[PDB]
């Protein structure tokens, strides 16, 4: 089961940009992946000071390292134990969902489909697959396999819906239209397209004080999608 | 060799050159690069060589200057808000005079202006300000 950490491009503007469209030219990657979490490490004021203070010292008298070690003792499961536990639960029991939980999730997914369609009436640029539903399922069974129980419960899923909801919230988050033209080029410039190619828009947008790589592609991908 | 303190003048001349050529950037720029200030020097001394005169004149400096100027023109073809609108006025007219007479519906200028600045609008206050400013300028202009 693949766990992947991608690196996004250009920073915060990629959030200003459509949430997808990040990986290569294709969102399909993000479609295959169940749980996508673009993140923030907003240090609760005690974090940045945590790391800083840690850098300041980092010498004597191993007090901090010790503190880490008692954090390890107390730090819940010794994590050497956690492993053995995971093996245990993984081999022993295979969970199964309950019917009311099922119908619950039906309501879940149809509300998702409907509502977010309505959201996309405006052609709001972003998604929903039954694969995502199947994901939600696998989370429910996973967590059911935490409690080790042979059977699922409703509350048990009630967590999962909202967790994945946070994931959906993650799915949600030279002027473009001007460069988005290329249209003037596609027309009265080149019905063929040839001898035009990215190289042409390069000579057309090379000494016009104007075009970035992402800019050139964006407007291109845009018009490609737009249907112009 | 110019020791002469009329060289001070040259500065403003350099200075006179870039300002009017700052906006728009759609002019012949260039920048105008400091290397052009550096260029005016060798040009000056060149004209000195020409006229046998030593320490030259501010006038010869002006000749080299205008020379560079036509060489530029051949390449042509809180009030920041008012500046942006005045920039719109000069930009629209300068383009339309070269590719047209310019005239027509004054409302259109605001229309396409809002269409351009809509990309820079961070917040509704920026839109409302830009709209009321352009309107204020046109109302003042009339």
């Amino acid at each position: 089961s693949v766990l992947a950490a991608a690196n996004p491009i250009y920073g915060r503007y990629d959030d200003l940009k459509s949430p997808g469209d990040n990986i290569d030219f294709q969102t399909t990657i993000l479609s295959r992946f169940d749980m996508i979490f673009i993140v923030k490490d907003d240090h609760n004021e005690e974090r940045d000071i945590s790391i800083a203070n840690h850098v300041i010292n980092i010498h004597t008298g191993n007090a901090n390292a010790m503190q880490n070690q008692q954090e390890e003792n107390g730090s819940e499961i010794s994590i050497e134990k956690m492993k053995r536990y995971i093996t245990y639960c993984r081999l022993k029991c295979a969970p199964r969902l309950s019917p009311q939980a099922a119908e619950k999730l039906s309501s879940n997914f149809v509300t998702i489909r409907k509502q977010l369609l309505i959201n996309e009436l405006e052609s709001t640029e972003r998604p929903i697959t039954i694969r995502q539903l199947e994901a939600i399922i696998r989370i429910t069974e996973s967590l059911a396999k935490l409690e080790l129980s042979p059977i699922a419960q409703e509350r048990h899923v009630d967590e999962a819906i909202r967790l994945f909801q946070a994931s959906t919230m993650d799915a949600a988050s030279t002027s473009l239209s001007e460069i988005r033209r290329f249209e003037q080029e596609l027309k009265r410039r080149l019905p063929i397209g040839w001898s035009t190619s990215y190289q042409t828009l390069r000579r057309e947008f090379v000494d016009t004080h104007r075009f970035s790589q992402l800019a050139l592609d964006k407007a291109l991908y845009a018009l490609e999608k737009h249907e112009t | 060799i110019l020791t002469k303190e009329a060289r001070s003048y040259l500065v403003e001349k350099y200075k006179e050159l870039r300002k009017d050529d700052a906006q728009g950037f759609s002019r012949s720029s260039y920048r105008i690069t400091v290397r052009q200030l550096e260029s005016m020097i060798r040009l000056s001394e060149a004209i000195a060589r020409a006229n046998c005169v030593d320490e030259i004149t501010p006038s010869f400096i002006a000749e080299a200057y205008d020379l560079l100027r036509q060489s530029i023109i051949r390449v042509d073809v809180t009030y920041d808000k008012y500046v942006s609108m005045m920039n719109m006025i000069v930009r629209k007219i300068a383009e339309v005079d070269r590719e047209g007479a310019e005239e027509l519906t004054a409302v259109d200028i605001v229309d396409w202006y809002l269409l351009q600045k809509e990309n820079d609008l961070g917040s509704l206050a920026e839109y409302w300000e830009e709209r009321r400013l352009a309107f204020k300028v046109i109302k003042r202009l009339v």
